[PDB]
DNA sequence: CAAGCATAAAAGATCTAAACATAAAATCTGT
DNA sequence: ACAGATTTTATGTTTAGATCTTTTATGCTTG
């Protein structure tokens, strides 16, 4: 049928975002926000009045989605008196950025309708010319992504340029930048912070579950005839988060009490709408939210105890006589001959005690032990996993571990989990659970 | 050809000579009338600035609304006889006056905290000097400001100051030369005094430590005819980078700016507003545009008590003006806001202002959001801060393990097996409600909440690979944390 | 380390390639799966490891793994010569089991040395 | 939307959320997307199979193993992308960008922002996917890097008609949760079972073990003309079970590791095939039960070429290493009580170059002057350092002389023990304290 | 003897200066 | 005197060498 296929693209278009502006959802606890936003974004474009802002937010809490739709609502008719330029603080360093921002001035002024072409001083200095300084003025609306980055601990030449320009210059400026530190006004050195127009608008959060239930029913609630079934799905999720006993607004209050992030729980519900090859599966699986269970054990599949459950018996073995020296240990730390010669004692016990299990020999065991440290259950005496920044990366890469040149068998490692851990998972059904205490 | 190790297809290099003006004429008898000649100067190459002008210029505008708080927020931004400031502003005129009416080069070096009108009051003296030497008592000159922290590299500011003088474009070091021999060896009969404003000396010295002593030294020549104005933060700066022998050899004018007290920033608020204060506007109902002098007259004034208030506020922490400046505005954007939140005018019977505007204004610019923003944290978060604190109060190290975080939550969660939240919390938190899914070691958003947590800047974890025994510290203040615990419903109940 | 190792080797492969063959390309192992489009022949690598007991087996290691990466091509062949100075007890000690493995499947222990024989 | 789920052996889950996300819409397909799983997971091999069932929609391969920094990796990127392009719609007209003209993600924005805008006569929305498998096994990794990716959708244009859809390829599930709070979708791929790593074994392999010219020439060899396909069928299914079941509880679930010991032990196996083994299935295990117990991954088939004078300064390196120095005199004696906690298992100690050499002294027997410390003697020093036998306690830049640098022994106990019967000297006998 | 107490030195984070490297504009050299 | 040869300013890319800081392997020391 096509109308089926018909109501599940409109509705997973829904759920990604990707929906036609003027008819897209917002939820009702970001209005306020949003109002905030085309507030500001609008007194500077229609008034032509240059004023900055940062907003602050954890990632995916709809501040890049709201400028999109700000940016969206207010080009579909006031198209030629703006020009855009984005700058995002993660791919655009301080040297890169003169170039972004000459690069997209170009751009946007021959769309409109050089200042690119030489070296980044000439660069900086004709941008500077051109925009520091009836009809009106086309203005400028910059976008930070990550203000942070560029907020710096030192230098801060682009900021105070963009404030002061923002400040004094005449055509009108906007910069929104879009952050994530709460202090981030602690970021900015003390002449930046004085350019800076001081106001910071927090992004809303969610505060009641109806909040979240209410923004859940305004997404996956198709608004419009496209299928014969737009009529008879809907109910059925008005009858869905009607119930307060219901499966899926269980899996709501889940999500409220433990992430508390909406994306998440779209993520989650992607799939789900996306199986479905009928109307009745559809309702079916929306009634039951198996897919979501399916979904949220996957996930689950692979960090730590969907690891465990995949060990062998040797690897088992291995892990336990590991975690048993560790914890006898003061530091926690143990190395490959303690914990092999704790694994052939408690394989000796075992078979004193009896069918027959193969003590594996040091040379068979090497392997399990570089599995298991490859499995990331095992890591180095003190090391750095990822560095912050290429900079520190490149130093490291340039530098000679201790560890590497130390022999194989003497290698100290740590635990990634501890034995009364290790003893609360394996089941007690196990032929080493004797073993997993002291 | 040959097999190039790396390539840089990237590079672009400006059109600079590399000949310094030593070498130029070949003699010093030979040096023309610097003053009058076709590029030295300000005698040519106007048609740049006019080139980008009309670069983002529109055709297109359609019925703009100005409404009544539009004409106070226009006028009360940072762009635009200033009373707070004479005393420096007499001496430093006084001081480049006589330099100047004396043929002979100077420095002055001031210096203070940010936004105290320091560049305002240079730029006013100069542009005054300016008007005086048009009235023909001062020999005529050029004022070049060069500000050091709007330049990419700070070996750039010599460039342009010969860029500026001569019309050439020499490179950095040719640029040096250039005018250390123009400084230096070109009699006084052939040069036109120049004004330098070193704006934001702090951003120039850095590592160098050579733009400021070429800058001081080039006003010691007596052949150099040059006045520069240096403008920096710390007033300690001169004695500290040059050293006491050099300072002490250079003879410069220092003058020092003090924040401005509460009346001061009164007073600059009330002579901004001097025009509209009191003022009657005719505004109508249909669009609410307001005409200063269906049609009404509106009285617009700003209360005298909100001013004080704020110039108490901000003088009090910064004394800086623009911050005074900029919270006055903002109180008055809240004022606009709620007129048309209650009217609806959109774009495209006395209306004032209160304390109550301008004390909403000051406490969004100093209250904090971290109390706020662990409120409305999800449960799970809520709990990592709760077994942060317990940690932090049982060992006192104000940094704890994550593995022992991990056990402390494991432990708070199982004690409590009665609260009425906890039976049906543990169920959703350690399987996520359905089963299949085996108990899992750490909380179903463990990771999640650990990376909100550090994005947020409101605990700091340092890099280990290790999971188990990285050490978190919050860096906010640990009353903050108990505050917001405090203000939970359920995490006081246990 | 790797990224050296890789960039000093596909130096010499380019190198040598142009000066038997008489625009550039990104010193990469993308070199090698482009070169019989480049120069329209096959491939044959030697990697000669000077001293194989120095180098911190690690990198090594990383290495050999990096260009196990390359038997994707069907048109190049690689051949490894390690100048091993003590014996093999070391290089199976020291080299990750996985790695061994992959030698294995074509290895020949070659004693070369002036004191061997007599 | 309308895309058809590939049929794969044990994935079924994996290939319908991954039909579920990718899409030939690019309205209707996430920007980002991960394929996290270890090793062996078959994530690659499911991510194929999906590309070859959906031929209409369009996939560019990386690999950035191969490209080592991110530098390579952001040139193969403009490359790979500019080919893809050029080779779909080569009706286009469109001049090219050199692919070394990206230095930093910046000139990556732009030169993709220019590919794309010079095909902007394309009749329908179209999305490219740019599937960067194994971005987490790049050797120049560090945590700053992958947001860059997970943004650089942000900073191209959002109406123009080619959009890129990235689809990495991670293998640790430690550097995902960094960025756990990016609710990027994921598909998260589990290890393999027992019983599912052995019918994957059987399925991929039985069809080449089968058609191997050495059963072939085995078989013409002994003269059995009397077999079928599903004769050797059953018979290489018995050889992979048996491999399997004998070398689970030793290799794990890594499929790759089980196909080299197949490699390795299946011509024995073959070899030992005649006449009434091979239609009696415990005939060849208890026949070949040599190979299915001792593993045989080593270069040894189933010591150290140094001098006396060298072998005996390493076995004195090695006592002064792991024996206590106030012990020394006592035990060296030769013209409460010792421990039992056995210190050849922790890592060895730090000595000094004087002891070494007395204790050198008084170990090498008389031949013919207690062979006084000599040239000889400090060269063999020096060629054990520069073997890496000796290793000191500083880093580069190393100064044998000044009176602060200090000697262990970098060798373990079985190639020191070894060594010592090599030269027939007793080691365990001043161990025989620590026995 | 171990704990306590102290100083000391290994392991590595963090960084800079030097050797090695390429490249575009302007200067200096011979017909 | 016009194109080639050399220089001058301006980076990028690896190797060799430095000090700070944190942790922990050494001594000092009663019975
Ligand atoms: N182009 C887009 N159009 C519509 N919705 C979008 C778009 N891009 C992202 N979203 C949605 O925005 C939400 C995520 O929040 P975003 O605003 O995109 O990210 P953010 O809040 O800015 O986080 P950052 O960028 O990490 S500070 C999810 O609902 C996304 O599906
Ligand atoms: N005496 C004054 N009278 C009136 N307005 C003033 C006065 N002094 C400062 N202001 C206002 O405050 C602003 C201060 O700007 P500047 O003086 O350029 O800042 P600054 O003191 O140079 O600080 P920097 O640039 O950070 S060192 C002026 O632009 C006016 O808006
Ligand atoms: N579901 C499956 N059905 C059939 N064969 C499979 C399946 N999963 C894995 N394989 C086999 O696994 C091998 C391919 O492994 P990959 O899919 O490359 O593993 P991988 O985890 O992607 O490897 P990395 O992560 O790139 S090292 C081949 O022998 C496949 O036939
Ligand atoms: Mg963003
Ligand atoms: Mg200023
Ligand atoms: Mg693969």
């Amino acid at each position: 049928d096509p109308g089926f296929g018909s109501l599940q693209r409109r509705l997973l278009q829904q759920l990604y975002g990707t929906l036609p502006t003027d008819e897209k959802i917002i939820f009702t606890y970001l209005q306020d926000c949003q109002q905030e936003i085309d507030r500001i974004i609008k007194q500077s474009i229609i008034q032509k009045e240059s004023h900055s802002v940062i907003l602050v937010g954890p990632r995916q809490s709809y501040k890049t989605y709201l400028l999109d739709y700000e940016l969206s609502l207010l080009q579909q008719s006031y198209k030629e008196q703006f020009i855009t330029i984005r700058l995002n603080g993660f791919i655009h360093s301080e040297q890169t950025a003169i170039n972004g921002i000459a690069t997209q001035l170009e751009q946007q002024l021959q769309k409109i309708h050089t200042i690119s072409s030489g070296s980044l001083t000439e660069v900086f200095e004709k941008i500077l010319l051109l925009l520091d300084s009836s009809i009106t003025k086309i203005t400028v609306v910059f976008i930070f992504d990550e203000i942070d980055t560029f907020a710096g601990p030192v230098r801060q030449t682009l900021l105070y340029n963009l404030f002061d320009m923002v400040e004094h210059s005449r055509v009108p400026v906007c910069i929104f930048g879009c952050t994530t530190k709460l202090n981030i006004l602690e970021y900015l050195e003390k002449r930046v912070k004085s350019r800076f127009s001081q106001r910071v608008i927090y992004m809303p959060q969610i505060q009641n579950l109806d909040d979240m239930v209410d923004a859940v029913r305004n997404l996956l609630t198709v608004r419009s005839e496209i299928s014969p079934w737009v009529s008879q799905w809907n109910e059925t999720l008005e009858k869905e988060l009607s119930d307060p006993r219901s499966n899926l607004n269980r899996h709501i209050r889940m999500n409220f009490e433990t992430f508390r992030s909406l994306p998440t729980l779209k993520n989650s519900i992607i799939p789900l709408v996306a199986t479905s090859k009928n109307f009745g599966s559809l309702c079916t699986a929306i009634k039951s939210c198996s897919f979501l269970d399916i979904y949220n054990k996957n996930q689950l599949s692979n960090n730590l105890t969907g690891r465990l459950q995949s060990l062998s018996d040797l690897e088992l073995a291995i892990l336990i006589s590991a975690a048993r020296v560790a914890l006898r240990a003061k530091d926690g730390s143990f190395n490959f001959n303690l914990a092999y010669a704790e694994y052939e004692k408690m394989i000796k016990a075992i078979n004193s005690r009896i069918n027959t299990i193969k003590l594996w020999l040091k040379k068979d065991v090497k392997n399990v032990w570089e599995n298991l440290v490859q499995l990331d259950f095992f890591t180095e005496k003190s090391a750095v996993g990822l560095r912050d920044n290429a900079t520190a990366a490149f130093y490291a890469s340039n530098y000679q571990f201790q560890g590497t040149m130390i022999p194989f068998d003497l290698r100290s490692y740590q635990m990634q989990i501890i034995l009364q851990e290790l003893r609360r998972i394996i089941p007690k059904s196990n032929m080493y659970y004797s073993w997993t205490q002291l | 050809p040959v097999i190039r190790k790396f390539t840089k297809k990237n590079v672009a290099r400006a059109k600079k000579k590399y000949t310094p003006f030593s070498k130029r004429f070949k003699s010093i008898a030979a040096i023309p009338d610097l003053t009058s000649l076709p590029e030295f100067y300000g005698n040519s190459s106007e048609l740049m600035a006019s080139r980008f002008e009309n670069k983002l210029k529109t055709t297109q505008k359609h019925q703009i609304v100005e409404t009544i708080f539009s004409k106070v927020k226009k006028q009360l931004n940072s762009s635009y006889y200033l009373p707070a400031r004479e005393n420096e502003f007499a001496s430093i005129y006084l001081s480049a006056y006589s330099a100047i009416e004396s043929d002979s080069a100077t420095t002055i070096y001031v210096a203070g905290t940010p936004g105290v009108g320091k560049t305002l009051t240079v730029r006013e003296v100069v542009k005054e000097l300016l008007s005086s030497s048009a009235q023909r008592e001062i020999p005529d000159f050029l004022y070049v400001e060069i500000n050091g922290l709007k330049m990419v590299k700070p070996t750039d500011c010599y460039e342009t100051l010969w860029n500026k003088v001569s019309g050439e474009r020499l490179t950095w070091a040719a640029s040096m030369e250039s005018l250390e021999f123009y400084f230096k060896r070109v009699p006084k009969n052939k040069k036109k005094t120049i004004v330098v404003l070193l704006d934001e000396l702090d951003a120039m010295v850095t590592k160098s430590q050579d733009i400021m002593y070429n800058f001081f030294n080039w006003t010691t020549y007596e052949n150099a005819k040059l006045i520069v104005i240096a403008v920096a933060n710390t007033m300690d700066l001169p004695e500290r980078q040059l050293g006491n022998k050099i300072t002490s050899r250079i003879g410069f004018t220092r003058i020092m700016f003090t924040g401005y007290t509460h009346e001061e920033l009164k007073n600059i608020i009330d002579l901004r507003l001097k025009g509209l204060n009191d003022s009657f506007f005719y505004v109508d109902t249909k669009t609410g545009n307001a005409i200063l002098i269906d049609v009404r007259k509106v009285r617009l004034r700003m209360s005298a008590d909100a001013i004080e208030i704020a110039s108490r506020k901000v003088a009090s922490v910064s004394g800086d003006a623009r911050r005074a400046l900029k919270v006055c505005k903002r109180a008055a954007e809240i004022a606009e806001k709620h007129y048309m939140a209650k009217h609806g005018y959109g774009y495209d019977g006395v209306q004032t202002v209160h304390i109550t505007h301008v004390m909403k204004a000051l406490n969004e610019t100093l209250n904090s959001h971290v109390i706020t923003f662990m409120t409305r944290l999800s449960f799970t978060a809520k709990l990592f801060i709760y077994a942060l604190l317990n940690l932090m109060k049982k060992n006192g190290s104000q940094e704890q393990e994550l593995g022992d975080i991990v056990d402390e939550i494991k432990l708070l969660i199982e004690v409590n097996g009665s609260n009425k939240f906890v039976m049906e919390i543990a169920k959703t938190l350690f399987q996520q409600g359905s089963d299949n899914i085996s108990e899992q070691l750490r909380i179903i958003s463990w990771d999640f909440v650990l990376n909100q947590l550090l994005d947020a800047g409101i605990l700091f974890k340092q890099t280990m690979k290790n999971d188990r025994i990285c050490c978190v510290k919050l860096n906010i203040s640990v009353e903050e944390a108990k505050r917001a615990m405090n203000e939970d419903e359920t995490l006081r109940n246990l | 380390n790797v990224r050296m190792m890789l960039r000093r080797s596909m130096y010499k492969l380019y190198s040598a390639a142009d000066a038997e063959e008489h625009n550039d390309v990104s010193y990469d192992l993308s070199l090698v799966e482009n070169f019989k489009r480049l120069f329209g022949k096959d491939l044959a690598m030697v990697f000669n490891f000077k001293d194989v007991d120095s180098i911190n087996f690690n990198t090594l290691d990383n290495f050999i793994i990096l260009l196990k990466s390359a038997f994707k091509y069907d048109h190049v062949k690689i051949s490894l010569i390690f100048n091993i100075n003590t014996n093999l007890s070391n290089i199976e000690k020291n080299l990750r089991q996985s790695t061994i493995r992959l030698l294995k499947r074509n290895y020949h222990k070659l004693d070369v040395s002036s004191n061997k024989g007599f | 939307m309308n895309v058809t789920t590939p049929e794969v052996a044990f994935r079924e889950y994996q290939t319908n959320c991954l039909a579920s996300y990718i899409s030939a819409d690019p309205d209707i397909t996430p920007s980002n997307l991960i394929l996290q799983g270890y090793s062996g997971t078959g994530k690659t091999y499911t991510l194929k199979k999906y590309f070859n069932a959906n031929p209409n929609l369009h996939a560019v391969w990386l690999e950035p193993v191969e490209l080592v920094s991110w530098k390579p990796l952001l040139q193969a990127i403009a490359r790979t992308v500019q080919y893809k392009l050029k080779t779909l719609y080569p009706n286009i007209p469109t001049t090219d960008y050199d692919p070394l003209q990206v230095e930093e993600p910046f000139l990556l924005v732009k030169t993709l922002h220019n590919i794309f805008v010079q095909y902007e006569s394309l009749q329908e929305k179209t999305c490219l996917f740019l599937i960067l498998d194994g971005f987490d096994s790049l050797q120049d990794l560090d945590a700053a890097l992958f947001n860059k990716y997970i943004k650089l959708n942000e900073l191209l244009p959002k109406d123009s008609k080619i959009n890129i859809k990235f689809i990495y390829t991670m293998l640790e599930t430690s550097f995902l949760q960094r960025y756990s709070t990016h609710c990027i979708p994921t598909v998260m791929f589990p290890r393999y079972n027992v019983d599912e790593v052995s019918t994957i074994l059987v399925m991929s392999r039985c069809g080449e073990l089968m058609e191997d010219s050495c059963l072939r020439k085995r078989i013409i060899e002994e003269q059995i003309t009397d077999c079928t396909d599903d004769q050797f069928q059953n018979v290489a299914a018995n050889f992979i079970h048996l491999i399997v079941q004998a070398f689970h509880s030793y290799t794990g679930n890594d499929i790759f590791a089980l196909n080299d010991l197949i490699d390795f032990k299946w011509p024995k196996y073959v070899s030992r095939i005649t006449k009434e083994n091979i239609f009696e299935p415990l005939a060849l295990y208890k026949s070949a039960i040599k190979l299915f117990l001792s593993t045989d991954d080593n270069l040894s088939e189933n010591t150290y070429d140094l001098s006396i004078i060298s072998k005996y300064l390493l076995i004195a390196s090695y006592i002064c290493s792991y024996l206590e120095p106030r012990y020394d005199a006592s035990i060296f004696s030769r013209k409460r009580k010792k421990k039992e906690v056995n210190p050849r298992y922790l890592q060895p100690s730090l000595f000094a170059i004087e002891r070494l050499l007395a204790i050198f002294q008084a170990i090498f027997p008389i031949q013919g002057s207690l062979m006084k410390a000599n040239i000889e003697v400090f060269q063999n020093l020096s060629e054990l350092h520069t073997l890496k036998l000796i290793a000191t306690t500083m880093n580069k830049n190393i100064d044998y002389l000044s009176p602060k640098v200090r000697w262990k022994v970098n060798v373990p106990w079985e190639i020191i023990k070894e060594i010592s019967e090599s030269v027939h000297f007793n080691i365990s006998d001043y161990f025989s304290d620590i026995h």
